[PDB]
């Protein structure tokens, strides 16, 4: 493990520290269909034109990146993803600005959320949610190891491929830091109590945010919630968590570990690192090489109907791609 | 029972990120 991650710092520190720009061209893709939405863009199903191949196109409008004062954040992002390389965590294939937007061009990934299919399952078998649970624990060890905390976790941004692994998308919150850091950010039920009293964080925010997951899979709802943040942050500061009669001892273990609120007592942050995790009794039949080999047999494969078929994501209004004539925010994003 | 009150609350379409 130890070698394996210090071969792959050499590699990301290469790209990081010369970030690849201006790879491709708008009027190089065929715009089909919308896959997501969010504040200040959309992801939508695009054609290589060249190759006749499929991606995920993710645009953002720089004038809302700026009024939302996500410039930092977006740069971060973009510089981050182009120089990551791990099987969980989705490619970026290009990257390229115009006068009005940005583009950051991703392999298609066809299975859906998770969030999707959790949601209309109900819940996930603790045998087939420790399946995803398993790949962002090596995502994060992963991450983490190149001082990158990545902040967004939830089955919104973990998509499902045709192997039925999990994709990591959404680099909107990534950034490397060594010290600590103090942004507000991320999802109200993923939020860990530090963030919340608002005090320097570190890392250990991605280990509490696993905590949520694994129970959300398992359970089919999160640990926290309510209709109104303010009301979710209550129950997150707390420190009470109950869980479903059907979870196990050594579920109900880990998650303890997980969802503490105690820094010095969090699973992922005490001295052993991720390998308090990793040696924990309910990851006992989990083979950490099989699964970063992709050799573990998926729980669930996704149906599909032929490449470029969306039938596994949700309907979304469509809306007309304008470039304005005129550069806006140039100076902002010129690294990009 | 827990699973009815989170069918029924308005949070269980996909959350909006937190900014600022
Ligand atoms: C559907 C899909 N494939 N790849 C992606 C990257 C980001 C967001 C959505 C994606």
């Amino acid at each position: 493990v130890k070698e394996f991650l210090a071969k792959a710092k050499e590699d990301f520190l290469k790209k990081w520290e010369n970030p690849a720009q201006n790879t491709a061209h708008l009027d190089q893709f065929e715009r089909i269909k919308t896959l997501g939405t969010g504040s200040f863009g959309r992801v939508m199903l695009v054609k290589h034109m060249e190759t006749g191949n499929h991606y995920a196109m993710k645009i953002l409008d720089k004038q809302k990146v700026v009024k939302l004062k996500q410039i930092e954040h977006t740069l971060n992002e973009k510089r981050i993803l182009q120089a990551v390389n791990f099987p969980f965590l989705v490619k970026l294939e290009f990257s390229f600005k115009d006068n009005s937007n940005l583009y950051m061009v991703m392999e298609y990934v066809p299975g859906g959320e998770m969030f999707s299919h959790l949601r209309r399952i109900g819940r996930f078998s603790e045998p087939h949610a420790r399946f995803y649970a398993a790949q962002i624990v090596l995502t994060f060890e992963y991450l983490h190891s190149l001082d990158l905390i990545y902040r967004d976790l939830k089955p919104e941004n973990l998509l499902i491929d045709q192997q039925g692994y999990i994709q990591v998308t959404d680099f909107g919150f990534a950034k490397r830091v060594k010290g600590r850091t103090w942004t507000l950010c991320g999802t109200p039920e993923y939020l860990a109590p530090e963030i919340i009293l608002s005090k320097g964080y570190n890392k250990a925010v991605d280990w509490w945010a696993l905590g949520v997951l694994i129970y959300e899979m398992a359970a089919g709802y999160p640990p926290f919630f309510a209709d109104q943040p303010i009301q979710i942050y209550e129950k997150i500061v707390s420190g009470k968590v109950r869980f479903p009669s059907h979870f196990s001892s050594d579920l109900k273990d880990l998650l303890r570990n997980l969802l503490q609120v105690d820094l010095t007592k969090r699973f992922g942050n005490l001295k052993d690192g991720v390998n308090d995790i990793k040696n924990h009794k309910w990851f006992a039949t989990t083979d950490w090489i099989a699964i970063y080999q992709r050799k573990v047999e998926a729980p669930f494969i996704p149906k599909f109907k032929g490449p470029g078929d969306t039938s596994n994501f949700d309907d979304y209004e469509e809306e007309e791609i304008r470039v304005s004539i005129n550069e806006k925010c140039g100076k902002e994003f010129s690294e990009f | 029972t827990t699973y009815a009150d989170f069918i029924a609350s308005g949070r269980t379409g996909r959350r909006n990120a937190i900014h600022d």
